[PDB]
């Protein structure tokens, strides 16, 4: 029940908390703490939409969560989605004000047409985030460029 | 553009049976083809289940017999199949035979929880564009040629539509190339007799969804 | 398993003549510097795995709060560092 923070000296990743931190461990400024997000992508993870799509699904009755990240890195792959439901109406949120894309994609699978949408929400199989800019999200936005990531926290050495 | 073609291979030594088919009871609806999803509307006759419904009537057509002497005529007995012996199937000039006149075919659907990468509209949509294509580079990788091995042109087995916007149809022309047999009186009496069969099958069809008419 | 040693970054970090503006300054797109860190595989990997233990943690968090998007995360853990040693 409790989020890992790293600390890091030179090159010490010891994947300690403050459940830890001895007391010669050096916190004097926050800004030493980061948070970062890590890129999902290759050997294994295939690139293709069609296959893309089966680490995805829908669900009802989840409130999507948002938390930001501070870093991130370049991704061979991001993608970016448009899906009407039968009806023609619209089956993934627009993008929430102050949520832009993923700012730094080698390429960009952006696609659309319909589908069935068979609940409220896209989320990830894995567990994983669909990280945009600077915000990482449990949930697929309209239109809107994603890498698939995780989120660490850091304190940086002064 | 319709007499240009009859006149180039079919007459005067191909008679065309031919049928007008509209769906005085459906709505026309709006699909978004993969990858664009662009608004693309679809006429009333161009709806799944009138497909299935005009593909049935078809094939009964298909399997219309009649008797001459003691023969039974098939339409196969008198029509143009151009690929003959090699491939037996009679010429159809129908929007069905994008999809080799198969309930099947016409079916098959490329999609997930997500999208629909391909079904017949997008066939539809490629093959009028493409009609002696073999594969209609979807994920499905449907043919588009006709069962009988040739391709089916889209001003011929659609009408009521603007400029090359096929999915406007708002009726389908489907064709029988029948031998004229004008050399011939004894294949010209077999075929007679096949066609007076179709015509009164054809004109007391009952199906409500549907309204057949000739020429 | 599954480790990529590099790491081509992109973060925030334009103080000269009136690029602080917001009129004058750079748009969305352009207020990232980029970088390569590299031959620093123990550390990089290392990195890449504790985003990976993190999530379940992390998922658990979000699901039991109720605001709608988390900023606080990293100012709660130097209070409780803080409150560790001085509470
Ligand atoms: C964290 O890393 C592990 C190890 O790769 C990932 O676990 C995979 O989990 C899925 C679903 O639970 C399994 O199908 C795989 O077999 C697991 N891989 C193994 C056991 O090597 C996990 O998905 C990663 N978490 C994130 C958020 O990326």
């Amino acid at each position: 029940r409790s989020i890992p923070l790293g600390v890091i000296h030179n090159s010490v990743l010891q994947v300690s908390d403050v459940d830890k931190l001895v007391c010669r461990d050096k916190l004097s400024s926050t800004n030493q703490l980061r948070s970062v997000g890590l890129n999902l992508e290759g050997n294994g993870v295939a690139t293709d939409v069609p296959s893309a799509t089966k680490r995805w699904g829908f669900r009802s009755g989840v409130p999507p969560k948002v938390v930001n990240y501070e870093a991130g890195e370049w991704a061979e792959n991001c993608y970016n989605l448009e899906i009407k439901k039968p009806d023609g109406s619209e089956c993934l949120p627009a993008a929430p004000d102050g949520i832009r894309g993923f700012p730094r994609c080698r390429y960009v699978h952006k696609v659309s047409g319909t589908g069935p949408c068979a609940g409220d929400f896209a989320f990830h199989k894995e567990g994983a985030f669909f990280l945009y800019d600077r915000l990482a999200s449990t949930v697929i936005y309209r239109g809107t460029t994603f890498a698939e990531g995780v989120v660490a926290f850091l304190i940086l050495p002064q | 553009l319709e007499k240009e073609y009859f006149d180039q291979h079919f007459g005067p030594f191909f008679r065309t049976e031919q049928l007008i088919i509209r769906a005085p009871l459906t709505d026309k609806h709006i699909y978004q083809p993969y990858p664009s999803g662009a608004d693309v509307p679809f006429g009333p006759p161009l709806d799944i289940q009138i497909l299935h419904q005009v593909l049935d009537l078809q094939i009964a057509i298909e399997n219309i017999t009649a008797s001459y002497d003691n023969e039974t005529v098939t339409l196969q007995d008198i029509c143009l199949a151009p690929l003959s012996p090699y491939n037996t199937n009679c010429t159809i000039l129908s929007v069905l035979n994008y999809f080799q006149n198969s309930h099947s075919v016409l079916d098959h659907k490329k999609g997930d929880d997500f999208f629909v990468y391909a079904d017949y509209h997008t066939h539809f949509l490629y093959c009028v564009r493409a009609p002696a294509s073999l594969n209609d580079t979807s994920l499905l990788h449907d043919p588009c040629l006709g069962t009988f091995g040739g391709p089916v042109f889209p001003w011929l087995v659609l009408g009521g539509y603007d400029d090359q916007n096929y999915n406007n149809a708002t009726a389908l022309v489907i064709t029988f190339p029948v031998n004229n047999y004008y050399n011939d009186t004894e294949k010209l009496q077999r075929a007679q007799a096949w066609e007076k069969e179709f015509i009164n099958f054809v004109k007391n069809y009952k199906n409500p969804n549907l309204t057949i008419s000739f020429t | 398993p599954k480790c990529n040693p590099n790491l081509h970054y992109w973060t925030t970090q334009a103080a000269i003549g009136l690029a602080w503006i917001p009129y004058f300054g750079p748009a969305a797109e352009g207020i990232y510097t980029e970088g390569l860190m590299h031959n620093q595989d123990g550390l990089i990997c290392g990195l890449r795995q504790l985003a990976n233990e993190t999530t379940q943690a992390l998922q658990l968090f979000l699901r039991a709060t109720t605001e709608l998007r988390t900023f606080s995360i990293l100012n709660r853990k130097a209070i409780d560092f803080l409150l560790q040693r001085w509470g």
